[PDB]
Formats: structure tokens, sequence, C-alpha cells
């Protein structure tokens, strides 16, 4: 029983962590802190297929 | 004054603390993960939060200070908490008949308002004799309301799921029952309110339309509304139980009213009741 | 495979339209599906 509940708590923690990272990204992008980074980059010259 | 400056400093400090608490609640992504964790029950935020407003407005009206919106909210609280909440609780999805019967109940009860506004100045209570309006013991009124709730919750419990109940040419009888109910009730109301000088003071004896079929037609129409409602979610057992309880209470009030207006009128309502013995249902009772 | 959930996946969406769903990543979904933690995948008609 304690093993099964431990697995349940661990997968709960994983899902909590990943939505926490989602909220952290979408919150920290809006204050300009992620500006210039990969998630909020700037426009430059284009690129061809080759 | 120095104490004014001291209190301004204290107010600034406590406002800074409160604003800091609000800000660190907001821009924390984890409170955004846990406070948006409750959007799944945004249907259940409203349906219970409005009940507190309904009961608060009910108490305010009991004191005697209710605007039109608050009393509208009182009947809305009763009617919504009746119709929509139980099937939403039992199946988790509301689509179809509960919606249209939530509309139909409000469309039903807003019929004394139009008749008592068209042939009147406004909705203000007028002056009349105290003995004209029949009263009935409060415990029986609460018992009627509680029995109506019990039958409605039992109707939602008993009836099959909203997607299993049939449609097509089986949902055309339901429309027939709805329309005939609202015709009978509106005719009864229009015939009853035409002959009364004051709000409820009957000048003469009414024996026209629904009054030449059933001696108490508004009551019968109201019960037939619940009967069609129990037919809508396909729960006949609740239909029979509301038949029992509504018949009991409504016959009690009918007896009180009938004895009053037989005393006050005499032979006219006597021969009228001889003409139409069937008191609630045509040739069933 | 005799599960009683034969085709009970999309009418859930149609009924509980008034629920809430948050956003999930892509490579997380791939790595989560590789370990077989998913018993339902319901597409949108336009592959979006
Ligand atoms: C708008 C009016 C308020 C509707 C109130 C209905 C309601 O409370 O229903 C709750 C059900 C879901 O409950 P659960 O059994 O899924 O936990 O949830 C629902 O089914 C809500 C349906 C809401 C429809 C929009």
């Amino acid at each position: 029983n304690m093993e099964e509940l431990e697995r349940k708590a661990n997968v709960q923690l994983e899902r909590q962590l990943v939505m926490a990272s989602d909220w952290s990204r979408t919150l920290l992008t809006m204050r300009g802190k992620l500006k210039g980074t990969e998630w909020d980059p700037e426009t430059s010259h284009r690129i061809n297929f080759s | 004054k120095p104490m004014d400056v001291v209190k301004l400093t204290l107010l600034l400090s406590i406002l800074t603390v409160a604003a800091k608490k609000t800000l660190t609640l907001v821009l924390d992504p984890f409170f955004w993960m846990y406070f948006s964790w409750t959007w799944l029950f945004w249907p259940w935020f409203i349906a219970v939060g409005l009940a507190g407003y309904g009961i608060y407005c009910f108490r305010k009206h009991w004191l005697g200070e209710a605007n039109a919106f608050e009393q509208l909210g009182i009947v809305t609280s009763v009617f919504t908490w009746l119709t929509l909440v139980p099937p939403a609780y039992f199946n988790g999805y509301l689509e179809g008949w509960p919606y249209v019967f939530f509309l139909a109940y409000h469309y039903f009860f807003f019929f004394n308002v139009s008749v008592r506004k068209r042939l009147y100045g406004d909705f203000y209570a007028r002056t009349h004799d105290p003995k004209w309006d029949v009263n009935t013991p409060l415990w029986s009124r609460i018992l009627f309301g509680v029995g109506i709730m019990v039958g409605h919750w039992l109707a939602a419990f008993e009836g099959p799921e909203l997607h299993r109940l049939p449609g097509g040419w089986a949902n055309v009888g339901i429309w027939i029952l709805i329309v005939i109910t609202m015709l009978m009730h509106y005719d009864s109301t229009l015939y009853l309110a035409r002959y009364s000088e004051k709000v409820v003071v009957p000048t003469a004896v009414v024996q026209f339309g629904p009054y030449r079929w059933v001696r108490h037609p508004i009551y019968a129409s109201t019960m037939l509304l619940f009967a069609a409602y129990c037919t809508a979610l396909r729960a006949p057992l609740s239909l029979l139980f509301l038949l029992a309880v509504c018949l009991v209470y409504y016959n009690k009030k009918a007896k009180m009213e009938e004895e009053l207006m037989v005393e006050s009128f005499g032979q006219s309502y006597s021969d009228y009741a001889d003409k139409v013995r069937h008191k609630f249902i045509p040739f069933v009772y | 495979r005799t599960s009683e959930t034969e085709g009970t996946r999309a009418l859930w969406i149609s009924k509980r339209w008034w629920r809430y769903r948050p956003k999930l990543p892509y490579t997380y979904f791939l790595q989560k599906l590789d370990s077989s933690e998913v018993a339902a995948v319901v597409f949108t008609e336009d592959l979006k």
C-alpha cells in the first residue's frame, strides 16, 4: 500500500512540476525578462532551404 | 496633528503589506497552478454562490425592504435550485430538457405580474379587508416546499440519463402538454383577475372557461406543470408522489378558500359547485 | 480487450464543453506516450 501511494504521489509531483514550469514560462515572459531569450527572440535575416 | 501623521504611517505600512501579499499571490506561478486548478468547477462556483444571495434577499424581503430584483432573485433561486441543480449533480452534463424547463418555469411564474400590471397602475399592494386573503399554517407551507424539493430530486434520480431518453415523435407530446398547461393557467388567471376590484377581492362568482371544467383551475394547472416536468425526464414515480403531496396540501388550501367564499357568497357558488363537482382533475377527483 | 469504453471518448468533450483544460508540451507527450501512460488519444478534425 505504501509503495502504491508513493508512486501516486510521485506522478502527482511530476505533473505539478511540469504545469508549474508552464506557468513560470508564461508568467516570466510577460515582464520582458525572457526578452532576447529563446522563448521570446527577435527578428533577423531569413534563411533558405539549403 | 502628530497622531494623524502616525496613523498615516501605520496605514501606509499595512497597505504596503496587503499589496505585497496580493502581488506575491498573483505573480507566483505556483498559485497560478493551484488557483487555476479550480476552474474545472466554474459551473459550481455560480450555482451555489447565487444561493447565498437568494437566501439573503429572502431574509431582507422577510424584514420588508426588497427591491424588484431581489424578489426576482428569490423566485429564481427557488426555481433554478429546483430544476437544473439535481440532474447536473447526477449526470455531470446538462443538455436538453432541463434547460427548456428552467425557461418554462420562469415563463410560467411571470404571469401574475403581467395581468396585475396591465389592468393596474403598478405592483404596489393596495388596501383591502384582512379576512379576504386565505392564510394557511406555516409548517404546511414549508412542508409543501420541502416535498416539492424531495420530488424534484427524486425525479432527477429516477429518470434515465438525458441521452437515453428518446426524441423525434415522442417529444411532441411534451410540447403539447407544455402549451396546454400554459393556456389553461393563463385563461384561469385572466378570468380570476378580471372580476376582482382589489388585488384579491372577488366581486362576483366566476364560472367561465377553465372554471366550467375544474373548480380550482390555477392549482390544477400548476400541478400539471410538475406532472409534465416528471414526464420530461421520464420519472413517473416522482409524478405520483407529487400527485400525493401537492393534492394533499392544495386540497387543504382549496377547502379553506372554498369554505370562506361559500360563507361570503352563499347560493351562487353552491349551485356553481353543483354544476362542476370535479375539483382538481376532470372526472378523476 | 473487453473494456466497456468502446467509443466513449469524444462525446465527453461535447458534453463537458464547459470544463477547463490547461496546456501541455509536445516532447513531454511523446515521452509520456512511449512509457504507455495514456489510454485515450482524441484528435481534432484538422490536425491542430
